[PDB]
């Protein structure tokens, strides 16, 4: 019975990631005064199916690798970490209800940079290794503000429990007392997933240009399996929905609608701006987000003490 | 809003803790009879097992003091099946 | 290096030594050693040349291995005692590991194999810091755990340090390596009397720090790092040859100099405890380091040398180098033996 | 226990899909390719700035590790001491950032 | 004092907001009247059992029942 | 040297994490709180030389609380004799040690 | 005391400084869209900085103006559409004003 | 026009609705028609194991009330 | 077999260290230390140290071994290795055979051969993890510890910026 | 005593012997050093959790933080060696033999 719960978690994750490609192409199409796919399925609904089948029957490279084993371990770690991020997400009840789900997700998302690093190792191209090192330094830069913003908010939560965060926002959204944290958090999750304006894997050649259609479709989909997750995590963190314990699907419809609107907000951001130069987003993290994030972390340390609003431990 | 709601949540937490406090003497009494039950059962089964061994004192304390020592996990669940052992030793850790 | 940053880093070195000296919890002992190592690494890389990077890497690896062995010793102490007081240990395995780890931090044999190299690669002021200030904290921890120190281990390490410091400096023309093998020999002399009388250990530590500080301060005052450049000192400043004469005679243990003071007292505290053979062969080995000191001052300090013409330019300029505490340290490193019962202030 | 079941299931599904991806087009006998990069064969030069941003991440991540028990530390009865040490730790993170700023450590990846 | 402040607010408004929020977070718990109640609520939260006292004969300030009028009360918390 | 700055200035830098018997958060006892308290109150002030020989019984009780070597040795002996009598067939487990009795509270 | 093994040991330098015993060169060839078509670029970088930028061209060199010498003026006119192929009638106008 | 993107968004929304409604129905099924017991803390685990003992059928969720006492 | 699971992880932990102390390369040495950190973290998580296990994942693996792999990438572009690997593996499996056939062993210390489920405690801790509140005590009882750790990290930043400059 | 402690100490001694006598990459020596730190973390954690000694629960984090800072320092030394020879082979660190 628990295995049925695991499968109804992880198979709809891959289906939602598949149709997120269609939603991306359609929404980017209409924002660009054109259409997205509408030929392959009715309203393009068979486009991700045809695309996944097309990739799975292309010839892989199997190049001269510095490591064959890490060439294999990069998609496996990517998909495994991209699927295990979803297991403490309370919607309204989680698969694994753990006391430290927030810190769990922070640690497992910190583990995701090894996919980028091993994919840069496995290609013998030294320029792909350079781009992988730039991607890793980008991701570990924005993990700092992820950790500190998340700590500042959990100072208003009371615990590391993700299901407590629904109880925290029963009166007000947590974007109202923490919108500067929310906007730096949202841009930092945008910079975590190598997503535009923070993507540096299409132009000055990325870390996963060595992969062609066997592992690539897996990498990509693991990457989008992070993106929805991060928005769902943002939905739990700043836009907490109403939970009726006798009708849990009210919460499930409400957080699903908010997470869809936030993933579409990612799509609507990448269709609206140019990219950063690499040192410009390093300037954005280390000189603009990090002083504000430290200042607001001091503010959210001292603020529940000065208002007598320290949240419950349990 | 977070001020009013966290003050309300601290009041609710104090109410839950006082329900716990009011239940704690009954749980303490049941726990005491639980562990003395398991120790007396282990004592009788040791008395019916450890007769072949020469020089054996059944129920011999390993401590030189005569103070009550809180029973260890393998003292209580030492002669029971592996299902109850695994439950009592990793159930809370493995719970979901 | 920015002088403010240099002051902050030297205060952090001092702060780590103070945390090791004053703290009652073993984790804070380990923290003080970590702080001391982390702070002393830039003092060795002051001049930024590859010899200092090699010396700092070797020093890092030895002190890091020693710190991990120290934490393993603390952890076995926690197994077998359930507590954390910096006092005697409650397991001979923790005793052995902590004695080994402190022997690695001091540079005692058989872990001496970094002390001549690292001291060679770093400047004279940082070598002064390494051979004087970095001895204070592990001698404090050895001072507090001596009810648990195995006698055979500490005496094996001590006499091995004395023999290797004796027979390692016979071959040496570099002044920093002579000071480093002298360091190893003096740490053997400090740790052999540790379980008998620790006040004489402290006496040897203070007299050693005074003589080593005198020698490195004269080295910085003359800018001499080799024997042959030390020979060119009489034609520039004749008093500096006299001072390196009397201080090297004191470090080997000549009477009536002050460096004869500790080790004589050490022999005086080892025959009380009915050990006759051990301080005998111990001072037999000290006669070998005194003997190459007497070659290194007879053959190459007293009888005056061929000079170079450019030295006659250097006659027209006096020393503007801050010779801080150098006359005080030179008087104390030579003329202190009539005040030998001052040692009771270290009880 | 159910957590290990979930982790093992995700690793199993990932290994299944990766093996099918690596070996379903290896059933094909497409063609054998010989195929005889911005840099040709030059050795990868060390970039000092990338290492500096990695170590700056590591040290600020340790300062984050010290900051992590604050939601539990807000529940203490010694709140004046706790608030003082929390503000001192975030201030020391800010001072490490200010020294990283003013000594030009955050330059060309600013 | 306002020329440098307007200059840094025109050049570096991120750092002005940062130093201002940091300064408020430092100084404001020393000025808030509610900082006393944080301490008071965190000591009123009963994580442990209220271990009873042996009645020696003279402890008038200790109640004999939870519903007795003497002892610590939480009416300051029920009102706020 | 142990320059006791903490006692000279009267400050508590690190005496609090030193022993298990100290003041813990939320009055949490250690598992060997009573044994360590007994051994510390035995060995207090008498010096380490007199403590190693005059407080041996408290220290053995406390070390055996920490490591439970005697308890595990006795459990090994009982479980091994029980396994021998199960292999020989001279003993059968009762229903309360086979899991057929629907536990008490 | 130099032995047989300790005989090649030269003394260390007098200032205790040894000698220290290069910049990257990239070749962004014709495999790239954000260069506007057919360009090779030999970059010489020093980290992030561009020390040198050497564009190699001729990847669309078609010998237009040798082909013009063997065609009439009317036949040479459509070559000018295909030079600046987002500025067709402007190049037509330039060549027409010339003729 | 712009309502052409809504079938893909609706399919993706159903795919995001399935895990939550699934785990809600499974937790109601496996726990006697009620929510899964949350045991983050050892007191919660102690009460839950005491429920498993007092139910008599080796299930924490089988609740016994005043009818179980005389 | 499930009762010995901590023990089973510990065996893998030993194997993992012999996996990388044989040292074929710093690349595979890093890979072995990451797998070893995962399994030793599982050991920590199975005793109830959930926050310390997530400190292994977030800070050791997710923070520091990332920097080791990063520096291995950027700075660092058999018989001895495989022999030391199989030597340590034979030593460890002979230790496992000894302690499983004897339920008692002495290499340096005396070690029981039953599982470590026996050595636990039978109590509860109410509405908190004791390990969580002990780590929360860093801000209330651990003042001097916070001071020396923050000063060491500030000095660590300063020291890294000194020695990486080369001037 | 406990049987998992023997395995953690044996892991510590394996990485200690891996540090000591190999004369290889410097990064491999830093990896053996941080394996020693990892085994110290696991062993301190199992002891402190075993004894329910609550105030020492912050001790392994300290054991992590300092030593990870230590690790950062070591990498910078390696990088300076990696800026001198082009390799981290420790047999290039033989200038100070004479
Ligand atoms: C207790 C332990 C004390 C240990 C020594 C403490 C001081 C030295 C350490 C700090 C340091 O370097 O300071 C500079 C240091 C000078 O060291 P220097 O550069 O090597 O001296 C060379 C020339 O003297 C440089 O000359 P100048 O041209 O720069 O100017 C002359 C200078 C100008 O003087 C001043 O300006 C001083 C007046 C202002 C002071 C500051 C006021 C604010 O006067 C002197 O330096 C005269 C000699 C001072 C005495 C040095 C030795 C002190 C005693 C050491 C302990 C001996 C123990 C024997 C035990 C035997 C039995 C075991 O000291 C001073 O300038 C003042 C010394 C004051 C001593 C106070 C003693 C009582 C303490 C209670
Ligand atoms: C989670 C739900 C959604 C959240 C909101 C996000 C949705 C909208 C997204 C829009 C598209 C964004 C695409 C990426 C853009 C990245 C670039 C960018 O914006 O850089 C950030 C820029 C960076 O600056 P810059 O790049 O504009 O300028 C260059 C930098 N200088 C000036 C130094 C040369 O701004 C910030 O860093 C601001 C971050 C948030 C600030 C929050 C301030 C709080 C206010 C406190 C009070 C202030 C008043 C004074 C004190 C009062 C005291 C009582
Ligand atoms: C995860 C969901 C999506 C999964 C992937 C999509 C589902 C379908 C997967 C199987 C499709 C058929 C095999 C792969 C595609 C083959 C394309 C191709 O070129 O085939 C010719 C190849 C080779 O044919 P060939 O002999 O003409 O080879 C051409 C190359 N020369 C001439 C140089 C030798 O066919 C195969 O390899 C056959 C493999 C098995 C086919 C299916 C069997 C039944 C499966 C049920
Ligand atoms: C810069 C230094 C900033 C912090 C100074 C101390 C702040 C404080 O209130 O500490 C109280 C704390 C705790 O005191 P307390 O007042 O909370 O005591 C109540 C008792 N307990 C903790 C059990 C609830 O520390 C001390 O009093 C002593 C330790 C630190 C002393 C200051 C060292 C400064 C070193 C500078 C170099
Ligand atoms: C190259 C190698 C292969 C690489 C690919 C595969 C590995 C990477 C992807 C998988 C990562 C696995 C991470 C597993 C542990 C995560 C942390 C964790 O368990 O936290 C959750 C929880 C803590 O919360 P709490 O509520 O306190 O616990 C219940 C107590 N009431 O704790 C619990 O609920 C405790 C449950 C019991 C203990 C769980 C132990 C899990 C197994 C150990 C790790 C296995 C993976 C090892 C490799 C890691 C990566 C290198
Ligand atoms: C029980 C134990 C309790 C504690 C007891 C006390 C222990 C004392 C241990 C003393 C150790 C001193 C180490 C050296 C001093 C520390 C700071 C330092 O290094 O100063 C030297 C300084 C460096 O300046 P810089 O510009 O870098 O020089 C390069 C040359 N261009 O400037 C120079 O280089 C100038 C040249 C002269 C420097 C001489 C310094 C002498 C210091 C030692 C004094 C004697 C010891 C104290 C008395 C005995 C105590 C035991
Ligand atoms: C006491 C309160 C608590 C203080 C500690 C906590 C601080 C929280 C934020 C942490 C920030 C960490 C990094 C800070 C570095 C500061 C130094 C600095 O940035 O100086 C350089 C800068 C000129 O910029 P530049 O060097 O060119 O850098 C590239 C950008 N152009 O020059 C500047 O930007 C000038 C900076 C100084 C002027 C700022 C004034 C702000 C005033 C706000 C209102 C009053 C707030 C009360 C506190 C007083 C603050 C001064
Ligand atoms: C959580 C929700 C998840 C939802 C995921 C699915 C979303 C999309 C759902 C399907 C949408 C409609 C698809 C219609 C496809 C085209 C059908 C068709 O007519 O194909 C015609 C083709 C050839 O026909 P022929 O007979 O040759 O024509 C000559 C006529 N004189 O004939 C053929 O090609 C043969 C028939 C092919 C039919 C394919 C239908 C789509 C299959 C998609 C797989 C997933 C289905 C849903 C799974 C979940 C529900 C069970
Ligand atoms: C996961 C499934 C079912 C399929 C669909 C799919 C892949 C793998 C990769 C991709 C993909 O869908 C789209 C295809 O088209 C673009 C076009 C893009 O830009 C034009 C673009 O920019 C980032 C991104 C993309 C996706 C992309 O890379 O596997
Ligand atoms: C070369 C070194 C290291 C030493 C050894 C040495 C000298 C200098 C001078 C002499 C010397 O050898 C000694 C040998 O034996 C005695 C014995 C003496 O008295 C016992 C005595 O009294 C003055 C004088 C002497 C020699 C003497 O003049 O420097």
């Amino acid at each position: 019975m628990f295995m049925i719960n695991v499968l109804t978690l992880i198979i709809p994750i891959l289906l939602a990631v598949a149709f997120l490609t269609l939603v991306e192409r359609k929404v980017l199409g209409y924002m660009q005064f054109r259409k997205g796919p509408n030929v392959v399925g009715p309203y393009g609904l068979l486009q991700p199916i045809a695309d996944a089948i097309k990739l799975f029957i292309k010839e892989p490279l199997r190049p001269a690798t510095s490591s064959i084993s890490m060439f294999i371990l990069a998609p496996i770690l990517a998909l495994t970490l991209a699927l295990t991020m979803w297991i403490p997400l309370p919607m309204p009840y989680p698969l694994i209800n753990m006391n430290l789900g927030v810190l769990f997700m922070l640690a497992m998302s910190s583990l995701a940079v090894y996919s980028i690093l091993w994919s840069g190792w496995a290609s013998n191209s030294k320029y792909a290794l350079i781009g992988a090192l730039r991607a890793v330094a980008q991701t570990i830069s924005y993990e700092v503000t992820l950790a500190i913003i998340l700590l500042s908010v959990l100072l208003m939560n009371g615990s590391f429990t993700l299901s407590t965060l629904i109880i925290t926002q029963e009166q007000v959204w947590l974007i109202f007392p923490a919108w500067p944290l929310a906007m730096m958090w949202f841009i930092s999750t945008l910079a975590e997933t190598n997503r535009a304006p923070f993507d540096l894997t299409e132009g000055e050649s990325g870390f996963n240009v060595e992969y062609a259609a066997g592992p690539f479709a897996l990498f990509f989909m693991a990457e989008y399996a992070n993106i929805i997750m991060m928005n769902i995590f943002t939905t739990t963190l700043f836009l907490g929905a109403f939970h009726n314990p006798y009708m849990p699907e009210l919460y499930t419809i409400n957080f699903t609608i908010k997470s869809l609107l936030l993933s579409i907000t990612f799509l609507w951001i990448r269709a609206s701006y140019p990219r950063f130069r690499y040192d410009q987003l390093m300037h954005l993290l280390w000189k603009n987000f990090l002083p504000l994030t430290l200042a607001l972390c001091m503010w959210h340390v001292s603020l529940p003490i000065l208002l007598s609003s320290i949240p419950p431990q349990t | 809003s977070m001020m009013r709601w966290n003050r309300e949540r601290r009041r609710l937490q104090i109410e839950d803790f006082e329900a716990r406090i009011a239940l704690m003497p009954l749980l303490q009494a049941e726990k005491d009879r639980r562990v003395l039950q398991m120790l007396r059962e282990n004592l009788e089964e040791e008395a019916t097992i450890m007769k072949d061994v020469p020089g054996w004192k059944v129920g011999e304390s390993v401590f030189h003091t005569t103070r009550w020592v809180t029973p260890m996990m393998g003292e209580l669940y030492g002669l029971r099946t592996g299902e109850e052992i695994l439950s009592s030793t990793y159930g809370f850790i493995w719970y979901t | 290096m920015n002088p403010i940053i240099l002051i902050i880093i030297l205060m952090t070195v001092m702060l780590g030594t103070i945390i090791v000296m004053i703290s009652t919890h073993w984790l804070l002992i380990w923290i003080g050693f970590e702080m001391n190592m982390l702070a002393i690494i830039p003092i060795m890389m002051k001049k930024h040349n590859p010899r200092a990077t090699e010396a700092s890497t070797k020093y890092f690896l030895t002190q890091s291995t020693a710190s991990m062995l120290l934490m393993m010793a603390i952890i076995i102490n926690l197994m077998f005692s359930g507590q954390w007081t910096v006092m005697k240990l409650f397991n001979p395995m923790a005793s052995m590991l902590m004695t080994m780890a402190l022997a690695m931090k001091l540079g005692m044999a058989p872990f001496h194999f970094w002390v001549p190299e690292v001291t060679q690669g770093i400047p004279l002021s940082s070598g002064l810091i390494l051979l004087t200030w970095q001895k204070l904290a592990p001698m404090s921890v050895l001072y507090q755990i001596l009810p648990s120190i195995n006698l055979d281990l500490i005496l094996t390490l001590s006499i091995l340090s004395i023999t290797i410091g004796g027979w390692g400096g016979l071959n040496q023309t570099q002044l920093r390596k002579i000071m480093a093998y002298s360091s190893i020999a003096h740490m053997g002399w400090m740790t052999a009397v540790l379980l008998y009388n620790p006040t004489m250990t402290l006496l040897n530590l203070i007299i050693y720090i005074i003589m080593t500080s005198t020698m490195f301060t004269l080295f910085m005052a003359n800018s001499t790092t080799t024997t042959l450049s030390l020979s060119h000192t009489w034609n520039k400043a004749p008093i500096m040859t006299i001072l390196v004469l009397i201080t090297l005679l004191s470090m080997g243990g000549l009477p009536p100099l002050s460096g004869f003071m500790p080790k004589w007292m050490i022999i005086q505290e080892m025959t009380k405890n009915d050990s006759i053979i051990l301080p005998t062969l111990m001072a037999i080995t000290a006669l070998l380091n005194l003997y190459f000191y007497m070659r290194l001052t007879y053959s190459t300090a007293l009888t005056m040398f061929p000079s170079t013409n450019n030295m006659k330019m250097k006659w027209q300029f006096p020393t503007t180098k801050r010779m801080t505490l150098l006359p005080t340290m030179t008087v104390l490193s030579t003329m202190l033996l009539p005040l030998t019962p001052i040692l009771s202030i270290l009880e | 226990m159910n957590l290990m079941i979930t982790l093992l299931t995700n690793f199993t599904l990932a290994t299944l899909l990766v093996t099918i991806a690596f070996w379903l087009p290896q059933l094909n006998v497409y063609s054998e390719k010989t195929s005889p990069d911005p840099m040709g064969s030059a050795r990868l030069p060390f970039s000092m700035k990338f290492f500096l941003v990695a170590i700056t991440f590591l040290l600020f991540d340790l300062e984050i590790a010290l900051l992590l028990p604050l939601p539990w530390a807000s529940q203490t009865t010694n709140l004046n001491t706790m608030l003082t040490m929390a503000l001192l730790l975030i201030f020391l993170l800010a001072v490490s950032l200010a020294y990283e700023w003013t000594q030009k450590g955050l330059e060309w990846t600013e | 004092v306002a020329a440098f402040l307007k200059n840094v607010w025109a050049k570096e408004p991120v750092l002005v907001a940062s130093f201002a929020i940091a300064g408020l977070a430092v100084i404001l718990p020393t000025l808030s009247p509610y900082t006393k109640y944080s301490l008071m609520i965190n000591r009123a939260t009963p994580y442990n059992y209220p271990v009873p006292l042996r009645d020696d004969g003279n402890m008038p300030d200790v109640p004999s029942h939870p519903q007795d009028p003497q002892g610590p009360s939480l009416e300051w918390l029920k009102r706020l | 040297p142990f320059f006791d700055v903490q006692k000279k200035l009267g400050v508590d830098l690190d005496h609090w994490m030193t022993i298990q018997s100290a003041e813990q958060p939320h009055r949490i006892p250690a598992r060997c709180h009573a044994f360590e308290k007994e051994w510390i109150e035995c060995a207090h002030g008498i010096g380490s030389i007199r403590a190693e020989k005059e407080c041996k019984i408290e220290f053995e009780d406390f070390r055996e609380c920490l490591l439970r070597q005697k308890t595990m040795k006795r459990l090994n002996a009982i479980k091994r004799q029980r396994d021998k009598l199960i292999k020989e067939g001279k003993y059968t487990p009762p229903p309360h040690h086979s899991g057929q009795e629907d536990l008490r509270p | 005391y130099p032995t047989k093994e300790t005989a090649h040991w030269k003394p260390p330098p007098w200032n205790d400084v040894d000698p220290p015993k290069s910049n990257l060169t990239l070749n962004f060839g014709p495999q790239h869209p954000a260069a506007h078509g057919v360009l090779r670029l030999v970059m010489e970088l020093s980290g992030e900085m561009v020390r040198k930028c050497d564009p190699h061209i001729g990847l669309l060199h078609r010998g237009t103006e040798k082909l013009i010498e063997y065609k009439t003026y009317l036949q040479a006119l459509p070559y000018f559409d295909r030079l600046d192929y987002v500025s067709m009638m402007c190049n037509e106008q330039a060549y027409s004003l010339a003729v | 026009m712009w309502f052409e993107v809504l079938p893909g968004i609706a399919v993706m929304g159903v795919c995001l609705f399935i895990p939550g409604m699934a785990t809600a129905r499974i937790h109601r099924f496996s726990n006697g028609g009620r929510e899964k017991r949350v045991a983050h803390y050892s007191y919660q685990w102690y009460l839950m194991e005491r429920d498993r003992r007092v139910s008599g059928v080796n299930r924490y969720y089988v609740s016994k009330g005043l009818e179980n006492i005389d | 077999m499930m009762t010995y699971i901590v023990f089973i992880l510990s065996i893998i932990f030993v194997m993992g260290f012999v996996g990388f102390s044989s040292k074929p390369s710093p690349i595979y040495g890093g890979l072995g230390l990451i797998v070893s950190g995962g399994v030793g973290c599982g050991i920590v998580l199975n005793f109830g140290g959930s926050f310390l296990g997530l400190m292994v994942f977030l800070i050791y693996l997710g923070g520091m071994m990332v920097v080791f792999g990063y520096t291995t990438a950027m700075a660092t572009e058999n018989k001895v290795v495989l022999g030391t690997f199989i030597t340590g593996l034979l030593m460890e499996f002979l230790m496992v055979y000894y302690v499983l056939k004897d339920k008692e062993v002495e290499i340096v210390f005396k070690f029981n051969g039953m599982g470590d489920w026996v050595i636990y405690d039978t109590g509860d801790s109410g509405f908190f993890s004791e390990e969580a509140m002990g780590i929360a005590a860093l801000y209330s009882y651990g003042t001097w510890l916070v001071i020396v750790t923050g000063w060491s990290l500030l000095i660590g930043v300063v020291v890294i910026m000194e020695i990486t400059r080369g001037n | 005593m406990s049987l998992v402690y023997m395995n953690i100490m044996m892991a510590f001694t394996v990485s200690l012997t891996g540090l000591l006598m190999y004369r290889s990459h410097l990064m491999s020596s830093l990896l053996c050093l941080e394996g020693m730190m990892l085994s110290l973390f696991i062993l301190a954690t199992l002891m402190i959790l075993n004894s329910h000694f609550t105030l020492a629960s912050m001790m392994p984090i300290i054991l992590l933080v300092f030593a990870a800072c230590e690790a950062a320092l070591g990498l910078s030394l390696l990088v300076m060696v990696s800026n001198t020879y082009g390799t981290d082979y420790v047999q290039n660190l033989n200038l100070l033999q004479c």
